[PDB]
C-alpha cells in the first residue's frame, strides 16, 4: 500500500516569506508524485503532476522538488491569498487506489495579541427547554493554540465542555474560541458557580472569570 | 507456451487522434496482367520459354485495390505525444483467400506529407502490419477490430528492418486510450525515427511495447522473426491460407526486381481465418522528422485461369487474364499472346 | 468424428495409422480423457434454422475453438453469440468424452505432398551421385 | 465550458441504499474516464471509485468492496454511483472529476504535459442521519454591564438542529462588526450546535437593544430573538 505523512503538518508563514513543505513518498517504484492546492469550501486545484510542468495561473514562486524519498514544495513571496491547505498524493500505474492527503494549511505570522474573554450566562428559554449551555468566548488571540479549562464550584468539568474555533478573517485574521456546555436541569441547580479558566501562550498568567446564578 | 518478453510498464495507453479525411488521397493504382506486376509465380511448376496456361489464386486485372497509409501523430515541434491512424481499426476485411500488397512504388518520388498537405517530402517506403483472426468483435468502448481471439499478428520490427510474426490471444487492459480502458479511441503501434530508427540502432522492443500497451499477449503458440532485406525498391508480399499450413510469399526474398512471388516462410496455423486488419501502425516524430510515407495496397487473390509467358530467365514477364476482357479470353484460346484477326463467338 | 473434428485430404496421397504408445516410454503425457466433438452447428439469427458446420480438410472448426482442449463431460453443450459483424446468431457445439484406455492410443496421420517441385524429405541412405550418365534418377519429384 | 452537476445527495438512514448521479454539460463523458473523490470534514480528499469511459472495468477503494457501484451511460451523459450500508463515519462530500494521464516520451529531451484536470466537480454533501429534531435558538444576555468591562459581545446559540442549512444574522445583518461564526459540532446526541456572536460597543449596552435574526431554509422560519 502507500503510506504518506506530511512532517510540517501546519506552517506558520509571514507575508513575503520563504517556506518548504516536505511530504514523504512511500515508494520510489512510481515516479508520479503530484501537489494539489485546496481552498476551504472549494475543490482542489492542480499545481504539479509529473513535476516537469507548471499549472497555468500558478506563479513561478510555487515550485515542487523531489530529493531521495522526500518531495518538498518551495514557496516564495507568500501572500494571505497564497496560504491554502496542500495535499500531495502518490500516483501509481500498478495501484488503482489513490493516496490520501494529510493537508498543510498555512497560518500567518503576526505580533502576539492578548485574548479578550467574554462570559455568556445560559438563556432562560434554554433553561425552560431543560438544557443549561453556558458559553465562554475568547477573542483577538494571535496563537492558534489556546487552553480552556471549565471548573464548576472549583471542580474540573470534562466532556461537557466543547471548544470551537471561528473561521479566520481574510484581512483581520481574528481568532475566537467558543465553549459549549451540555448540562441537565438538575446539573444546572447542582452547579451554583460556573467558572472559565483560560491559559494562553500570549498570556504570562492564566486567568479565571467566574460567575454564579442570578445576577439580573 | 513461448514468452512474449517484458509486459508494458505503462497502465495507460498513448492517446490516439483519428483523421481519416487527411489520410484519404486521390491516385491511380491499376494492376496490369501484361506488366505481370501482382502475378504470383508457382513454386510447384517451373517452365521454359514456351507459354502455358495454369489455374492459381490471382488478383483480377484492373483492380485498384485498397490504399493503406500510415502518418505521424499530432506533435508540437519540441515534443511528439499524439498517435495518428486512419479508422482502419474499425474497418474489418474478410480473409476469404488471403491478399497481396505492393510496397515501395510510392518511394523514390516526392509527395505531400499525409498529416500536412502544405509540407512536401520525398516518399519513404513502409512495411504493412496485418493482424488476422477467425472472429472479430466490437470492444467495450464500441471500437470494432478488438478480436481478442485473433491468432495471427504480423508486425514489422526495428522500423521494418525485420518482420515479427506471432499468434497469441489478445488481452484487454484498463488504461487511458486502451481498448477496455478509459478514453479508448483506437489501437496503434509507434516507431520513432530519432531514436528507434536512428542509423545503426533499431529497437524491435519499441514496436512490441506499443502493441503490448493496447493488448497483453497470452497463450502464445510461437514466435517468428525474419531479417529479410530492406531497400527503397518496389516489393510484393502475399499471404495465403492452405490446408497443410498458412503460407507466406515475399518477392524481396528471391528477386526484388522481378516482383515474382516465392514462399519465404511457413506458418503452422490450421485454424480458418475469416477476418484481417491492415495499416494499424503509426509514426511518432517531431514536425521536422515527418516525411511523406509510402503506402500498402491490398489485392484479393481469387481462383483464376491465367495465360503465363516465361522468359529465358524463367521468370514470368507477360501474363493474360482470361476472365477480364473478351479479347483476353480469345488470347487464352489457341495458347497464343497474339491471335490472327477473325470473328469469334464469346460467352 | 471425421466430419466434426479432423478430415484427412482425399486429393493428397495420405496414410491413416492407429498406434499404441508402449507403457515403458514416459515421453508421452496422458490426457484427462479422450474427447471429440459429437456435432458442430451454427444457429441462424432467426433461431428457427440451424446450419451444420463441416470441418475443411486439415482446418479447425469454429466450434473447436469454443470447445475446451478436453471436453468436461459427454454430451456437453457450448453456446456462443457471434458479433453483429459476424451476423450474430448463436453457435451450437456438442462434445462427447470417451474414458481413457489403460494404454494410450494415438491417431497418426501421414500426409505426403509432391505439389511443390523442389523440396527434400528423403529416407536415410557413386550410384547416388552425378556419375550415373544413363538412366534412373530417384529425385524427390519423380524417378 | 464543461459543467459538472451532482444530484441525489441527501440525508439517509444508516444501512439504507442511496443513489448519486453526476451529469456532464458540454463534456466528452463518452471518451473521458471519471474519478470519484470523497472529502471527510477535518480530513483531505481521498479517491473512492473510478469508472472507465468504456465502462468494462470499475475499480473501488479497499475500504469499500461492492458497497460502491459505478455505472457510466454515454447516451445519458450521467454517471450513477450506488452507496449501500452507509454509516456515520462514511458521511462525506462526494465529487465527480475527470483525470487525464500525463505521459512524456523523451525522444530528444521531449516532455508532454498531457494534463486535463480542469472543471473539478462541485461535489455534494451527504449526511447519514435519522430522527431529525427541530432547531432551537437561545439568545445570550450578559449577567452584568461590569462583567463585560472593556469588550462586550452579543451572541445567540442554536442547539439540537438536525438540518444542515441554518442562516444566522444580527439585527437582520445590520451588525457586521467582528461577527464570529463557529462550525456546527456533533456531540454524543449527534445534533448540530451553531454559535454566532457579534462584537458590540460596551457603552451601548442595555440602552441599545440588539435582536438576533435566524432563518431556517426548510421551515422558512425567521425567528427574532431579542434580549
Amino acid at each position: 500500500d502507500i503510506q504518506m505523512t506530511q512532517t510540517p503538518a501546519s506552517l506558520s508563514a509571514s507575508v513575503g516569506d520563504r517556506v518548504t513543505i516536505t511530504c514523504r513518498a512511500s515508494q520510489n517504484i512510481s515516479s508520479y508524485l503530484n501537489w494539489y492546492q485546496q481552498k476551504p469550501g472549494k475543490a482542489p486545484k492542480v499545481l504539479i503532476y509529473d513535476t516537469s510542468r507548471l499549472q497555468s495561473g500558478v506563479p513561478s514562486r510555487f515550485s515542487g522538488s523531489a530529493s531521495g524519498t522526500d518531495f518538498t514544495l518551495t514557496i516564495s513571496s507568500l501572500q494571505p491569498e497564497d496560504f491554502a491547505t496542500y495535499y500531495c498524493q502518490q500516483s501509481c500505474t500498478t495501484l488503482r487506489c489513490w493516496t490520501f492527503g494529510q493537508g498543510t494549511k498555512l497560518e500567518i505570522k503576526r505580533t502576539v495579541a492578548a485574548p479578550s474573554v467574554f462570559i455568556f450566562p445560559p438563556s432562560d428559554e434554554q433553561l425552560k427547554s431543560g438544557t443549561a449551555s453556558v458559553v465562554c468566548l475568547l477573542n483577538n488571540f494571535y496563537p492558534r493554540e489556546a487552553k480552556v479549562q471549565w471548573k464548576v464550584d472549583n471542580a474540573l468539568q470534562s466532556g461537557n465542555s466543547q471548544e470551537s474555533v471561528t473561521e479566520q478573517d481574510s484581512k483581520d485574521s481574528t481568532y475566537s474560541l467558543s465553549s459549549t456546555l451540555t448540562l441537565s436541569k438538575a446539573d444546572y441547580e447542582k452547579h451554583k458557580v460556573y467558572a472559565c479558566e483560560v491559559t494562553h501562550q500570549g498570556l504570562s498568567s492564566p486567568v479565571t472569570k467566574s460567575f454564579n446564578r442570578g445576577e439580573c | 507456451y513461448v514468452d512474449v518478453g517484458p509486459d508494458s510498464v505503462k497502465s495507460a495507453c498513448i492517446e490516439v487522434d483519428i483523421q481519416q479525411t487527411f489520410f484519404d488521397k486521390t491516385w491511380p493504382r491499376p494492376i496490369d496482367v501484361s506488366k505481370a506486376d501482382g502475378i504470383i509465380y508457382p513454386q510447384g511448376r517451373t517452365y521454359s520459354n514456351i507459354t502455358i496456361t495454369y489455374q492459381g489464386l490471382f488478383p483480377y486485372q484492373g483492380d485498384h485495390g485498397d490504399m493503406y497509409v500510415y502518418s505521424a501523430g499530432h506533435a508540437t515541434g519540441t515534443t511528439p505525444q499524439k498517435l495518428f491512424v486512419a479508422n482502419y481499426s474499425q474497418d474489418v476485411k474478410q480473409f476469404a483467400n488471403g491478399f497481396v500488397v505492393r510496397i515501395g512504388a510510392a518511394a523514390n518520388s516526392t509527395g505531400t506529407v499525409i498529416i500536412s498537405p502544405s509540407t512536401s517530402a520525398t516518399i519513404r517506403k513502409i512495411y504493412p502490419a496485418f493482424m488476422l483472426g477467425s472472429s472479430v468483435g466490437n470492444f467495450s468502448d464500441g471500437k470494432m477490430g478488438r478480436f481478442f481471439n485473433h491468432t495471427l499478428v504480423l508486425l514489422p520490427d526495428g522500423c521494418g528492418t525485420l518482420l515479427r510474426a506471432f499468434y497469441c490471444i489478445l488481452e484487454p487492459r484498463s488504461g487511458n486510450h486502451c481498448p477496455a480502458g478509459n478514453s479508448y479511441t483506437s489501437f496503434a503501434t509507434y516507431h520513432t525515427p530519432a531514436t528507434d530508427c536512428s542509423d545503426g540502432n533499431y529497437n524491435r522492443n519499441a514496436s512490441l511495447n506499443s502493441f503490448k500497451e493496447y493488448f497483453n499477449l497470452r497463450n502464445c503458440t510461437f514466435m517468428y522473426t525474419y531479417n529479410i532485406t530492406e531497400d527503397e525498391i518496389l516489393e510484393w508480399f502475399g499471404i495465403t491460407q492452405t490446408a497443410q499450413g498458412v503460407h507466406l510469399f515475399s518477392s524481396r526474398y528471391v528477386d526484388l526486381y522481378g516482383g515474382n512471388m516465392f514462399q519465404f516462410a511457413t506458418l503452422p496455423v490450421y485454424d480458418t481465418i475469416k477476418y484481417y486488419s491492415i495499416i494499424p501502425h503509426s509514426i511518432r516524430s517531431i514536425q521536422s522528422d515527418r516525411k511523406a510515407w509510402a503506402a500498402f495496397y491490398v489485392y484479393k487473390l481469387q481462383p483464376l485461369t491465367f495465360l503465363l509467358d516465361f522468359s529465358v530467365d524463367g521468370y514470368i514477364r507477360r501474363a493474360i487474364d482470361c476472365g477480364f476482357n473478351d479479347l483476353s479470353q480469345l488470347h487464352c484460346s489457341y495458347e497464343s499472346f497474339d491471335v490472327e484477326s477473325g470473328v469469334y463467338s464469346v460467352s | 468424428i471425421s466430419q466434426f473434428n479432423y478430415k484427412q485430404s482425399f486429393s493428397n496421397p495420405t496414410c491413416l495409422i492407429l498406434a499404441t504408445v508402449p507403457h515403458n516410454l514416459t515421453t508421452i503425457t496422458k490426457p484427462l480423457k479422450y474427447s471429440y466433438i459429437n456435432k458442430c452447428s451454427r444457429l441462424l439469427s432467426d433461431d428457427r434454422t440451424e446450419v451444420p458446420q463441416l470441418v475443411n480438410a486439415n482446418q479447425y472448426s469454429p466450434c473447436v475453438s469454443i470447445v475446451p482442449s478436453t471436453v468436461w463431460e459427454d454430451g456437453d453443450y457450448y453456446r456462443k453469440q457471434l458479433s453483429p459483424l459476424e451476423g450474430g446468431g448463436w453457435l451450437v457445439a456438442s462434445g462427447s468424452t470417451v474414458a481413457m484406455t489403460e494404454q494410450l492410443q494415438m491417431g497418426f496421420g501421414i500426409t505426403v505432398q509432391y505439389g511443390t517441385d523442389t523440396n527434400s524429405v528423403c529416407p536415410k541412405l557413386k550410384i547416388a551421385s552425378q556419375l550415373g550418365n544413363c538412366v534412373e534418377y530417384s529425385l524427390y519429384g519423380v524417378s | 465550458e464543461v459543467q459538472l452537476v451532482e444530484s441525489g445527495g441527501g440525508v439517509v438512514q444508516p444501512g439504507r441504499s442511496l443513489r448519486l448521479s453526476c451529469a456532464a454539460s458540454a463534456f466528452t463523458f463518452s471518451n473521458y474516464g471519471m474519478h470519484w473523490v470523497r472529502q471527510a470534514p477535518g480530513k483531505g480528499l481521498e479517491w473512492v471509485a473510478v469508472i472507465w469511459s468504456a465502462g468494462s472495468l470499475k475499480y473501488y477503494a479497499d475500504s469499500v468492496k461492492g458497497r460502491f457501484i459505478i455505472s457510466r451511460d454515454n447516451s445519458k451523459n450521467t454517471l450513477y454511483l450506488q452507496m449501500d450500508s452507509l454509516r456515520p463515519e462514511d458521511t462525506a462530500v462526494y465529487y465527480c472529476a475527470r483525470e487525464n494521464t500525463t505521459y512524456y516520451y523523451e525522444t530528444s529531451g521531449s516532455w508532454g504535459a498531457s494534463y486535463y484536470f480542469d472543471f473539478w466537480g462541485q461535489g455534494t454533501l451527504v449526511t447519514v442521519s435519522s430522527s431529525t429534531k427541530g432547531p432551537s435558538v437561545f439568545p445570550l444576555a450578559p449577567s452584568s454591564k461590569s462583567t463585560s468591562g472593556g469588550t462586550a459581545a452579543l451572541g445567540c446559540l442554536v442547539k439540537d438542529y438536525f438540518p444542515e442549512p441554518v442562516t444566522v444574522s444580527w439585527n437582520s445583518g445590520a451588525l457586521t462588526s467582528g461577527v464570529h461564526t463557529f462550525p456546527a459540532v456533533l456531540q454524543s446526541s449527534g445534533l448540530y450546535s451553531l454559535s454566532s456572536v457579534v462584537t458590540v460597543p460596551s457603552s451601548s449596552l442595555g440602552t441599545q437593544t440588539y435582536i438576533c435574526n435566524v432563518n431556517h431554509k426548510p421551515s422558512n422560519t425567521k425567528v427574532d430573538k431579542r434580549v
